[PDB]
């Protein structure tokens, strides 16, 4: 048993017709102090998977090293390490899910909520969630922390069920993700304006976007608000 | 205090009440009477926290005796039981509630019927053919459900109570030093001096 | 949970209820609280359902291994003590079982052992175990004799559970009867309390407080 | 919450953010924490919104009744009424208030009233959770008898840094200028103060 | 509880869901969470159901007496001030969280009130368990100079976000539109997107299925003449 | 310890075609110990019926209190109180004890004498009103009653059909609760006749 | 302090027919007042004509199902590809659950299939491994809403034959697979109305001698 | 200070007259004429707006007052006494009825509450 | 369990031990023998937490019986008491201590002397002329202080024990269902079947 | 405790105060919180003195044994050894450590290791109780590729403000300069830095 010290907030993600999008801001909070402003919380694994991690950053850096070690280990005595026997999103997730549940069962959890976004060998979209309790679930839209309360409602208006995924383009999906990140910046007291976004498409592969900013923000109406009533 | 029983038969109500007063690790008295006569044809047995039991019983007694003098009339057992319940129902939301459970055994001279009322310290009233407070009921209700007959005579009822005392003396851990038995009927209240 | 067992000239009578609860919720009215270890060994179950089921079935495995190794039926004393010694190892861990081990052997005759998760092991003639034990004790103690007929003893056991099923809120469902003799136990049927109550009330003239 | 008040040559300026947070959720992102108790006596509210709102309303009532009998009250008088409520009810209140006012006789004055209910007259005051990060900056950069434009820059820069490091502070930077000229409201949006 | 308030050009519109729940169980499938303080001042409540209803009635009563005393139509700021000073006095123990809206001679107004007595001013507000789902929709689609038709659409969409994505909120959408120089229109069950489907089976029993012990006529009438 | 589940017991109310039904179990207990199988929880003040579950001392107290208030109401108004008006009186009465509440789950049932409209209402312990069209449930087996009512109930049942539905709803709910049962009563209420039926049920 | 347990809501229902068994469960997965997934399968085909669902804390539920499926695999390896009978599976699951007696799986477990005589079988487990064969069992959040309805409509409890007035009980006639699926659907529709953690979708696994068939139905998404 | 008039100012004279009530009725007799007529489908109450000065805006002085949405009142006698009675009548309609029963009082019961207030001024200290 | 007494007279040790076994609110047995024979001339009575009492007594019994067979020799009461004390002194600093208080009544055949040892669950040993465990001593020691004579005979010793049991039955709240009395002398151990 | 490390053109500088407090008592007023784990790898110790002292000693041992086998370790390597101790023993440690070192290849590097045991490579780092008051000042005044004299002034001014507002921080300002030229120790006394 511990308490999280340096923390990362919401990770948001959704499926679209040809793949998955995942996003997470670049903040490492220290209680109410917005301490570290250059923390990457999306960690790519090969060219077909991105692991988005929220919660304790020290435990995130440990998980980052496990995934780095997993790639190394997979390559050992593996002539098809960059082909048929490359790491799948499903393999990476199941490994993490095992570790998370093992750690919670020893009463010494990795204090994180994780979303593994990727595309499988057969081109199928992979999107699944796991947390410090080892609880796992999949959905057309997945979000952690505040994202679950604010992002999911907005992303579910785009992809409400499985049949909406083939109808959703990468432009519509990315637009919805970027809007959700703005809404979280308005309303989450532990969010930053700066974020990273990753697209894993079955055609165009992994597109990793860094140093994105929340823009087109509405504040002008604030000038008209005077007093707390009278 | 510990065990108080009540049984309503054909023509009378019988109250049995333990004679043992135990404070701490010592049994101070083995001849205690845990009852007060509220009116000539109404008896109330009581058990609960020390001091509160007697203080409450005597307070009720005084109030009913005051009513009797003012109206030159005896209240029905139902009326007395309703007065007692209201006092306990008032008491439970007081600064320091009365921690007292009572049985009210009365003979209604108007209806020519015995009546037994069981009231706990919360002010929970029920009219019963037979009742108990505390752990007494756990042992005795199985015997009473099995052997109780509404047309039973007082002597038959007295014998039935004897079975209940023996079961309690066998299976209860605490030595309650036997019971004082009192009968309430049309002729008033009398104590069975040999039990 | 209400369960009992008593010794008389006819043999041993074992009567249990069939109700299991989780809080005020009634989980099941179909629960079996008697465990058939072998033809002459019966185990009652009270407290934790898991703890009783798991360990009393395990006891049956230990009793089978004994008679494989010793070419002889295990004594009720030995069988009861295997269970009491086991639960004593787990003392403090939070095991919640109160059981009766009822059996008949040549050397012992009819024997009942009260075994307890606190490590208590008592031999005796009458035992009532569970939330409704006090209600069952009332009927038993007033009607028990050594000179009962197998028929009358079976009824007393059935009636004592019914008494508890009525009053104890955490006891009820149905009554399972067993009769243990020199030639083993004999099951005497599942008796629904919903039908048994009205039947006993009418025939016996008891329960005059209820209206039917 | 990041609030501050600075005295300058022409009078006094009140500066505050617009973020009110429940836990880590932002209940209101456009709050007004600069409140009027008299025409040229304002206050900055930190701590429990319910407690600070309740207190400010009582003071505005007291100074309105004061004015009806004895004419315009001094800033010191207004601070004394705040103190009396905060000190006497210290067990039941969570309110850190900065009182800032402009007289013609006394000019710009600033009084800070922390949790205890003590009064401190200062050339400038900073309060709320955000303040802790700008004690170093404000001490180094504050000068007495600054111009209006310098004081606006001082508050804008100070609050921007407080907003940057405090999770509980954010939104717009509201400011209220108190001078002989009258009462001027200023607002500064994230796009302006974040790039400082 | 998923209630919202949205300001528009000529007035303020407030909307709320219709689900009342005790613990995880749904006690009221169609509960009305929109209360009237006065004819043109309406409020929606969240938190302790008894407190929200009770506090509204008290202030609504005192607002009516105040309106008669002053010979003036009541103001939203009067309702707001009376609510906040009452709630503040009871130190949050009256678990009433309200969105107060209305039109009066001063104009159209939209406020929020918390149990501790803190109040907020805004063009769009959301309160309750689903407030985060609702506020997400409001923050995405709200703009300045909304029409009446746009504000009703935005308000109901914000309630729907709560209905679908929050367990605490559900069933139907209630709306009340308060426009300047017009009667307030209360739109009870404005949307009904949660009608239960027809059951597979009828559970109507054959008459005489239940076992009866006794029958008797109950005397509800008074003591009779003659 | 929890006052609402010391004594135990349940009340259910349903609307039918030009009729209402209110039913209750007869059990009063001290936790595990069954004490009384004649503790009725349904009372009536004129043509308005009130069922009360929860702590038995408060059930008795409130019955005596509403008899008191409806009797004065009738002397002053020169007419019997109506279900809609009585519902408001119960709510008012419960909420005045906001910070010292009665641990009860009241249920109002009756037909408005003037409009002829069937009416049911439920309350929480501090007097929040629940005015359902279909049915109201209360007591220790409220979860069980909700499940029974939600599946069994259909609108516009005839008095003698409604009797079967509410009876099966109560009985099967009570049989899945340790602190409910020991007998049951069902009131079938029409505009100018009320039938009271005692149900035969398992006594464990 | 770290709480190692959680509540993922959901509700499951097992009904044993005469020559078939059904194990149904809603597809909604939740924490507190948030929906995690509208379609997260809860009832699993474990092989050997056995279906299983461990409802409650989903992490412990998935862990148990995974370990049982593993037990079926090793039962084949160790005992010459012998079919694991439903009674043998039930006893095996008791040991899996009781194995963690002092750090339990926070789940209500139900398995369904056919016994060795080809009759419909349902087994019900508490979190610490006490089990019992049953004709009918609802588990999870809305179990308290569904079980009384099943006592009434499957076992005809408190129902009697008209004209006799309480003397003759309604006879316990056997229900067809079409009749059971109607009661399952009405149980989950009713549970969805009055329980906030129940809804989205209903997935039913039907077990016969022919094998395991699946049926899916929409539930209300509020 | 303190109100040291804790004794009745209205008392029975030897003849059995309550002087102050008789004198109050004399004050009513001097008052401007007001009337009421009951129809089958309504009631009408009317009075003369006796303007004290032509500079005075007689619209601001309401002799006919709404007590509840379905109850109205008019008077003859001392206007100020009427004004405070309307204030008390409106408030008692809420405190002693609407906040209990959730509906406005029937005419006769509101009249009864007003009557009670006027009786108490006839006996109180 | 509850009351265990011991008295060492001229030529014997007498142990009295209650017969009641009460779990919760019910007396499960009224004929329980709270003693084990460690050797032909050594008896140990015991009282403490349920399970631990019998488990400890039988464990000691087995160890002394093992010593007796190995050496073909009976250990002195002093030697047995020292062995038992060490086991309890070891036990008190264990993960889960034995919650058992014992009296060891033995006749030393070498010295031709009766010996009574009182040992509590901490491993506190004292040799006494008369001893008790729990609340027994509070009532009985005043009587024994008065009437105890070292040279008194076994018949005299039994009466003094009856006076102790009578006082306990009068003033103790718990019904301990009488006592089983056992005498340890030169001829070994025997039970007084009428007491 | 006020500690910080700044990277500049010629290398890196470590800055710290000299105050160690038990409660409100000053146990030591001339503490050395700049400690050597290697010739040109130093660290700044904040939190439990016992825990930070214990950890530093272990690292110095690890880097001494590293050097004997594999030659001079990188600053990144030294930070990794600190992290491994701080992260794996996070339940039993209260240590906030800033690791600062000079390579010839990498030049001046700064790694901060807060309570959690996470690693953050930064252009400059501030830690300890005093730091909270100089987030605003340090952010506004820090530039990359400063001169030695500018970096000494930046640390001296920053720590002086931190010392001024933090009760737990005080005494002398110690500094250690890490460049290609070697290792230089600086000290600045109250009379010097208080008048800034
Ligand atoms: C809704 O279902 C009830 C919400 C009301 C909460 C207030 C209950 C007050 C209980 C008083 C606590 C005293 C218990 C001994
Ligand atoms: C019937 O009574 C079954 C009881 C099952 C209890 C399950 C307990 C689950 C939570 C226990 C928490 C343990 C913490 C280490
Ligand atoms: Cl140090
Ligand atoms: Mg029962
Ligand atoms: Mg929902
Ligand atoms: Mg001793
Ligand atoms: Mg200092």
């Amino acid at each position: 048993t511990q308490q999280p010290i340096v923390t990362g907030t919401s990770v948001i993600s959704m499926k679209y017709d040809n793949g998955v999008i995942i996003a997470a801001d670049n903040l490492g909070s220290y209680g109410s102090l917005l301490r570290f402003n250059g923390v990457e919380r999306l960690i790519p694994v090969g060219d077909n998977t991105v692991v988005g991690i929220s919660g304790d950053i020290s435990d995130m850096q440990h998980i980052e090293r496990l995934l780095k070690d997993l790639v190394t280990e997979n390559a050992y005595d593996n002539p098809l390490a960059d082909a048929e026997e490359a790491l799948e999103p499903s393999y990476i997730f199941e490994y993490l899910a095992t570790v998370m549940y093992q750690r919670r069962s020893k009463m010494n959890p990795l204090w994180n909520a994780i979303i593994v976004a990727g595309v499988q060998s057969n081109g199928d979209q992979f999107l699944r969630y796991v947390n410090l309790l080892g609880v796992t679930y999949s959905s057309p839209t997945l979000a952690t922390g505040f994202g679950a309360h604010m992002a999911n409602p907005l992303l579910r208006k785009v992809v409400d069920r499985e049949s909406d995924i083939p109808k959703t383009t990468v432009q519509v999906a990315e637009e919805a993700i970027v809007n959700a990140m703005r809404v979280l910046y308005y309303r989450d007291a532990r969010s930053s304006r700066n974020f990273s976004l990753a697209i894993i498409d079955k055609n165009t592969g992994l597109t990793f976007k860094k140093n994105l900013q929340v823009e087109n923000m509405k504040w002008d109406f604030a000038k008209d608000i005077k007093g707390y009533g009278t | 205090m510990d065990i108080i029983l009540g049984i309503r038969v054909q023509d009378s109500v019988i109250l049995a009440s333990s004679k043992a007063v135990t404070r701490g690790i010592s049994v101070l008295k083995d001849s205690d009477d845990k009852t007060r006569q509220l009116s000539p044809h109404t008896l109330m047995s009581f058990a609960g926290e020390a001091g509160d039991t007697v203080q409450f019983a005597e307070y009720i007694q005084a109030n009913i005796q005051l009513y009797s003098i003012r109206e030159d009339y005896e209240l029905s057992p139902q009326a007395v039981s309703s007065f007692v319940r209201q006092e306990l129902a008032k008491s439970i939301r007081s600064r320091r509630p009365y921690q007292v459970n009572v049985l009210i055994g009365g003979y209604d001279k108007k209806k020519n019927k015995p009546e037994l009322y069981q009231i706990d310290y919360l002010g929970t009233k029920v009219e019963l053919p037979y009742g108990a407070h505390g752990y007494s009921g756990f042992y005795t209700f199985s015997l009473l459900d099995h052997h109780y007959r509404p047309d039973m005579t007082t002597e038959e009822g007295l014998d039935l109570l004897k079975l209940c005392v023996q079961e309690l003396e066998k299976r209860m851990p605490m030595d309650f030093k036997g019971v004082i038995v009192k009968i309430v009927d049309k002729d008033g209240i009398r104590q069975v001096d040999d039990f | 949970t209400t369960t009992l067992a008593f010794r008389f000239q006819g043999g041993i009578i074992v009567a249990v209820d069939s109700r299991a609860t989780a809080g005020n919720w009634v989980a099941s009215q179909t629960v079996k609280k008697v465990i058939e270890i072998n033809p002459f060994l019966l185990g009652t179950m009270a407290g934790g359902a898991a703890d009783c089921q798991f360990w009393e079935t395990w006891l049956g495995s230990q009793c089978r291994l004994h008679e494989l190794r010793e070419k002889e039926r295990i004594s009720v004393a030995a069988a009861s003590k295997i269970l009491s010694n086991l639960v004593y190892q787990y003392k403090g861990a939070g095991l919640s079982m109160g059981t009766m081990i009822c059996g008949y052997t040549r050397k012992e005759g009819p024997t009942i052992y009260y075994v307890d998760s606190d490590g208590t092991r008592l031999k005796g003639d009458i035992f009532c175990v569970g939330s409704g034990q006090t209600f069952a004790y009332g009927v038993l103690d007033s009607n028990y004799k050594w000179d009962l007929s197998v028929e009358d003893a079976l009824y007393l056991g059935k009636r004592s559970i019914l008494a508890a099923a009525h009053r104890d809120a955490y006891s009820g469902g149905s009554v399972n009867l067993y009769h243990v003799t020199e030639d083993g136990w004999i099951y005497h049927g599942n008796h629904d309390v919903g039908e048994l109550f009205w039947k006993v009330k009418e025939e016996e003239g008891s329960f005059n407080n209820v209206i039917g | 919450t990041s609030i501050m008040a600075v005295t300058f040559k022409d009078g006094v300026i009140l500066g505050a953010d617009s973020r009110t947070t429940t836990g880590a959720y932002i209940a209101n992102r456009v709050t007004d924490k600069l409140t009027r108790v008299h025409d040229k006596i304002w206050c900055c509210r930190s701590g429990s919104a319910a407690d600070t709102q309740a207190i400010a309303d009582i003071v505005q009532y007291h100074l309105e009744l004061y004015t009806s009998q004895y004419g315009t009250p001094s800033t010191e008088t207004a601070a004394s009424v705040f103190k009396e409520l905060c000190y006497e009810n210290k067990d039941n209140l969570t309110a850190g208030i900065i009182v800032a006012g402009y007289d013609d006789k006394n000019k710009g004055e600033v009084y800070t009233i922390p949790l205890g209910g003590s009064v401190h007259k200062l050339p400038y005051a900073i309060a709320g959770s955000g303040s802790t990060f700008i004690y170093g900056y404000c001490d180094k950069n504050f000068r007495e008898n600054m111009s209006k434009e310098e004081t606006v820059d001082f508050i804008k820069h100070s609050l921007s840094q407080a907003i940057k490091w405090d999770g509980s502070s954010g939104g717009v930077i509201r400011m209220v200028v108190l001078t002989a000229a009258g009462v001027e409201r200023l607002i500064f949006y994230p796009d302006e103060y974040e790039q400082l | 509880t998923t209630i919202v308030g949205v300001k528009f050009n000529n007035g303020v519109v407030i909307a709320a869901d219709t689900r009342s729940t005790q613990g995880p169980i749904v006690a009221d499938k169609n509960c009305a969470k929109l209360h009237r303080i006065s004819p043109k001042i309406w409020c929606a409540g969240a938190g302790t159901a008894a407190d929200t209803e009770a506090v509204t009635q008290l202030i609504g009563s005192n607002i009516e007496l105040h309106s008669l005393y002053t010979s003036r139509e009541p103001r939203v700021v009067s309702a707001l001030q009376m609510l906040k000073q009452h709630l503040f006095k009871y130190q949050g123990h009256i678990g009433a969280y309200l969105i107060v809206a209305g039109v009066d001679p001063t104009g159209s107004h939209l406020f929020s009130i918390h149990a501790h007595g803190s109040t907020d001013v805004g063009y769009y507000l959301s309160l309750g368990s689903g407030s985060l789902a609702a506020m997400a929709v409001l923050e995405s689609h709200w703009k300045q100079d909304l029409t009446k038709e746009e504000a009703i659409k935005l308000a109901s969409d914000a309630i729907q976000a709560g209905i679908w994505n929050d367990l605490g909120s559900g069933s139907n959408v209630d709306v009340c539109v308060m426009e300047i120089g017009k009667d307030a229109e209360y739109l009870r069950n404005y949307l009904t997107p949660n009608v239960r489907e027809e059951k597979q089976k009828s559970y109507k029993f054959p008459r005489g299925t239940t076992a009866v012990l006794k029958e008797s006529i109950v005397n509800i009438c008074d003591i009779q003449e003659e | 310890s929890d006052p609402s589940s010391i004594n135990g017991g349940i009340v259910v109310a349903m609307t039918g075609k030009d009729c209402v039904a209110i039913a209750c179990d007869l059990r009063l207990g001290s936790q595990s110990l069954g004490v009384s199988n004649k503790f009725e929880k349904i009372f009536h003040y004129g043509h308005v019926f009130l069922g009360i579950t929860g702590l038995a001392t408060d059930v008795t107290t409130l019955n005596e209190m509403f008899r008191y208030k409806t009797n004065l109401y009738k002397l002053k108004e020169e007419r019997a109180i109506e279900p809609e008006t009585f519902t408001q009186l119960v709510s008012s009465s419960l909420y005045e004890r906001r910070f010292g509440p009665y641990f009860v789950g009241p249920v109002v049932a009756g037909i408005n004498s003037k409009s002829g409209k069937p009416f049911i209402a439920g309350f929480d312990l501090i007097g929040c009103i629940d005015e359902a069209k279909d049915f109201i449930v209360s007591g220790t087996a409220s979860d069980q009653l909700f499940g029974m009512c939600e599946s069994l109930y259909e609108p516009n049942l005839e008095p003698e059909d409604l009797f079967e539905t509410i009876s099966q709803a109560l009985l099967n709910a009570a049989d899945r609760d340790a602190l409910s049962g020991w007998g049951a009563v069902v009131y079938i209420i029409k505009k100018d006749e009320v039938v009271k039926r005692y149900l035969k049920m398992r006594q464990d | 302090q770290f709480n190692p347990y959680g509540d993922n809501g959901g509700t499951i229902l097992g009904i044993a027919g005469e020559d078939f068994a059904v194990l149904a469960g809603d597809t909604r997965n939740i924490t507190d007042y948030s929906i995690n997934s509208r379609y997260e399968p809860k009832v699993f085909d474990c092989g050997d004509n056995i279906v299983m669902s461990a409802n409650g804390f989903a992490a412990d539920g998935d862990a148990l199902v995974k370990r049982f499926k593993n037990s079926v695999k090793w039962y084949h390896f160790d005992h010459n590809d012998k079919k694991l009978s439903i009674n043998s599976a039930a006893r095996n699951i008791q040991h899996l659950l009781y194995g963690k007696r002092f750090f339990p799986y926070y789940v209500h477990t139900i398995i369904a299939g056919l016994d060795e005589d080809g009759k419909g079988a349902v087994y019900s487990f508490d979190p610490v491994g006490s089990y019992e064969r049953e004709q009918c069992r609802a588990g999870g959040a809305a179990a308290s809403l569904i079980m009384p309805f099943l006592d009434n409509q499957v076992n005809f409890k408190n129902q009697y034959e008209p004209g006799t007035n309480g003397k003759v009980k309604k006879p316990l006639k056997y229900l067809s697979v079409e009749e059971v699926i109607k009661l399952v659907r009405d149980s989950f529709t009713s549970a969805t109305e009055r329980h906030i953690q129940v809804g989205d979708g209903l997935e039913i696994l039907i077990v016969t001698k022919d094998g395991v068939r699946k049926e899916f139905y929409e539930l209300k998404r509020d | 200070m303190t109100d040291r008039y804790s004794f009745s100012l209205t008392t029975f004279s030897p003849s059995g007259k309550l002087g102050q009530i008789d004198y109050a009725l004399t004050a009513v007799k001097q008052g401007v004429t007001s009337l009421g007529i009951k129809a089958t489908n309504g009631v009408v109450i009317a009075t003369e707006k006796k303007s004290s000065s032509p500079l005075a805006m007689s619209e601001t002085l309401s002799k006919v007052s709404l007590l509840t949405p379905d109850i109205g009142a008019v008077y003859s006698g001392m206007g100020p006494d009427y004004r405070v009675l309307v204030d008390k009548s409106r408030k008692v309609a809420h405190t002693s009825y609407k906040r209990i029963y959730g509906e406005y009082p029937p005419t006769k019961l509101l009249v009864s509450e007003v009557a009670k207030i006027m009786q108490e001024a006839t006996q109180s200290g």
